[PDB]
C-alpha cells in the first residue's frame, strides 16, 4: 500500500504538472484530476491527527494560553453561530473605536516561526517553500498539528476540521459555476493543490532533509487540503519586527471574528509588537463582534475565504478591454493612454455600488471612443496636459458625443457578456426559491447570479447615462469646463 | 491611524 500510494501520487504529479489544456478543456481536466484525488483520498484515513474533544472543549485552553502570553481575553466569549460558524460574542457593551482585542507577536504563527521549527531543514533546501510563504505556513500548521507538545497546540486544537472552500465542493456543486468568470480560478485552485500534495508527498517520503519531519509517518491529501484551506481562509500580512518588510501570519483568537461590511480596524503596533483591533461599530452585550476582512469580491470570498457575503458593497466583476491594433487611431490612442498612466489593454472592473466604473476605466473608455481631433487636443499644445488630468472625472466630459459613444459601447458590451452565461438572472432566482440546496451549492448559485446582477446593473446605468448625454447633445448644451 | 492594516484572509498566489 505504501508503494501503491506513491505510484498514485506520481501519476497525480504528472497530471497536475501538465501545461494548461485550453479554456474549453478545463472542465474535462478538472473532472479527471478529481477522479485521481478521490481515489487517493478513499485509500487514506482522513486527517492524520484528530482530537478527542469537541471544538468548543478546547477554547478554554486557547484563552488561558493567550492570557499567559499577553493577549486580551476579557469582554467576549466563543459562540457557534449558524450563519458564520464559531465567532466572538460581546459579554459587555463595546463602543466603536475602543481597543478591545490585542494579540502579541509571540502567539502568531509566521513564516519566521516556520523556518525555526522542525520544518526548518526542509525549508532551507526546498525552493518552493522558500518562495511561497503561504505553502510554508500550511506545512508549519501540519508539522505543529502532528507535534504533541507544540507551543501552538491550543490554537491548532480550536481550528475548524472542515471548510467551505471549493476544494471541499462536490463535482455537481462546482458544475453550477460553468460559464462564469469565477470557475477558472476554482479549476486552478484544485490543480495547484493536487500538484502540491503530490510533489510534497514524494519529497517527504524520499528526501533526506525531510527525514525528521512528523509528516513522514502520515501525510494524507485530507491533511494538505485542510492545511491550505486553514491558511487561505485566515492568513494575514504583517510587518517584520523591524518594520522594513512584510510577512504572512496566522493570528490566534482575533482570527475567530467573522466578517461584516465596514472599514479595516485591525492594525499592527510595531512599538509594542502586537496586533490591535478597535471596534468597528458599537457592540452591545449579546451581539456578535464582527470585523471587516477587506474590500474583496464575492468571488474572492468564495474561493479563498469559503463563504458568500450577501450585500457585499465591494462586489465586482472583471471586464477586459483594449485598443485594437487594427484601429486607424491606435498610435494616438495608445499615446494618450500612456500619458494618462493607463495601459493600452487591461482587465478593468465593473462595480455593483455606484459608480459602476472607476476613474481609470472612464478615462480608458473616453480615449477608446475619441475622434482624431479630440486625440490631437489631448496630445498637442498648452492645454493638453490639463485635458489629460480630467479624463477620469465624470464631471468634465471630452464632448457629449464622446459620452454617448462610450456609454453605448459599455451598455452593448455588458449586455453581450450577460448573454455568455448558461442561465439567466430570472432562472437563478427561481433555483434559489424553488430548490432546497446545501450551503456550498447556494454559494455557487449566488456567485453566478451575482456576476450577472453586476452586469445587469451596468447595462441599466450605462443606458441612463447614454440617454442623459444624448439629451445634452440634442440641446447642444455648453460643456462643463474645469477651472 | 493604521500604518499597518491587517486584512483577514488576504488573498495570495498559490502558483
Ligand atoms: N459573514 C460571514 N458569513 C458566513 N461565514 C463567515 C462570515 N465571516 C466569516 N465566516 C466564516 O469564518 C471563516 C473565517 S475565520 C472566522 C472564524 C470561523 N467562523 C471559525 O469558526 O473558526 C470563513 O472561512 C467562513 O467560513
Amino acid at each position: 500500500s505504501p508503494k501503491e500510494i506513491l505510484n498514485l501520487t506520481s501519476e497525480l504529479l504528472q497530471k497536475c504538472s501538465s501545461p494548461a489544456p485550453g479554456p474549453g478543456k478545463e472542465w474535462e481536466e478538472y473532472v479527471q484530476i478529481r477522479t485521481l484525488v478521490e481515489k487517493i483520498r478513499k485509500k487514506q484515513k482522513g486527517l492524520s491527527v484528530t482530537f478527542d474533544g469537541k471544538r468548543e472543549d478546547y477554547f478554554p485552553d486557547l484563552m488561558k494560553w493567550a492570557s499567559e502570553n499577553g493577549a486580551s481575553v476579557e469582554g467576549f466569549e466563543m459562540v457557534n453561530f449558524k450563519e458564520e460558524g464559531f465567532g466572538l460574542r460581546a459579554t459587555r457593551d463595546i463602543k466603536a473605536e475602543e481597543l478591545f482585542l490585542w494579540v502579541p507577536r509571540k502567539l502568531l504563527m509566521t513564516v519566521e516561526s516556520a523556518k525555526n521549527s522542525v520544518l526548518g531543514p526542509l525549508y532551507s533546501q526546498d525552493r518552493i517553500l522558500q518562495a511561497m510563504g503561504n505553502i510554508a505556513l500550511a506545512f508549519h500548521l501540519l508539522c505543529e498539528r502532528a507535534s504533541p507538545n507544540s507551543f501552538w497546540q491550543p490554537y491548532i486544537q480550536t481550528l475548524p476540521s472542515e471548510y467551505d472552500t471549493p476544494l471541499y465542493f462536490e463535482e455537481d456543486e462546482v458544475r453550477y459555476l460553468q460559464s462564469t468568470q469565477a470557475i477558472h480560478d476554482v479549476f486552478s485552485q484544485y490543480k495547484n493543490t493536487a500538484r502540491q500534495y503530490a510533489y510534497f508527498y514524494k519529497v517527504i517520503q524520499t528526501h533526506p532533509h525531510a527525514n525528521k519531519l512528523p509528516l513522514k509517518d502520515s501525510f494524507t491529501y485530507e491533511d494538505y487540503r485542510w492545511a491550505v484551506s486553514s491558511v487561505m481562509t485566515r492568513q494575514n500580512q504583517i510587518p517584520t519586527e523591524d518594520g522594513s518588510r512584510v510577512t504572512l501570519a496566522l493570528i490566534p483568537l482575533w482570527d475567530m471574528c467573522n466578517h461584516t461590511n465596514g472599514l479595516i480596524t485591525t492594525g499592527y503596533n510595531l512599538e509594542d509588537d502586537r496586533c490591535e483591533c478597535v471596534a468597528l461599530q458599537d457592540f452591545r452585550a449579546g451581539e456578535q463582534i464582527y470585523i471587516f476582512y477587506g474590500t474583496r469580491s464575492n468571488a474572492e470570498f468564495v474561493i479563498h475565504s469559503g463563504f458568500f457575503f450577501d450585500n457585499n458593497s465591494h462586489d465586482r466583476v472583471k471586464i477586459k478591454l483594449g485598443v485594437s491594433k487594427s484601429d486607424r487611431l491606435y498610435a494616438m490612442k495608445a499615446e494618450v493612454l500612456a500619458r494618462a498612466g493607463i495601459p493600452t489593454s487591461s482587465v478593468f472592473a465593473l462595480h455593483f455600488t455606484e459608480p459602476p466604473i472607476s476613474a481609470q476605466l472612464l478615462a480608458f473608455l473616453r480615449v477608446f471612443c475619441m475622434t482624431e481631433e479630440e486625440l490631437k487636443e489631448h496630445l498637442l499644445g498648452d492645454s493638453a496636459i490639463d485635458r489629460i488630468f480630467t479624463l477620469g472625472n465624470s464631471e468634465f466630459p471630452v464632448s457629449w458625443d464622446n459620452e454617448v459613444k462610450l456609454w453605448t459601447f459599455l451598455e452593448d458590451r455588458a449586455s453581450l457578456l450577460l448573454k455568455t452565461y448558461k442561465t439567466t438572472i430570472e432562472e437563478d432566482k427561481s433555483v434559489l426559491k424553488n430548490h432546497d440546496l446545501s450551503v456550498r451549492a447556494k454559494m455557487a448559485i449566488k456567485l453566478r447570479l451575482g456576476e450577472k446582477e453586476i452586469l445587469e446593473k451596468a447595462v441599466k446605468s450605462a443606458a441612463v447615462n447614454r440617454e442623459y448625454y444624448r439629451q445634452q447633445m440634442e440641446e447642444k448644451a455648453p460643456l462643463p469646463k474645469y477651472e | 491611524t493604521l500604518k499597518y492594516p491587517i486584512e483577514h484572509g488576504i488573498v495570495t498566489n498559490w502558483d
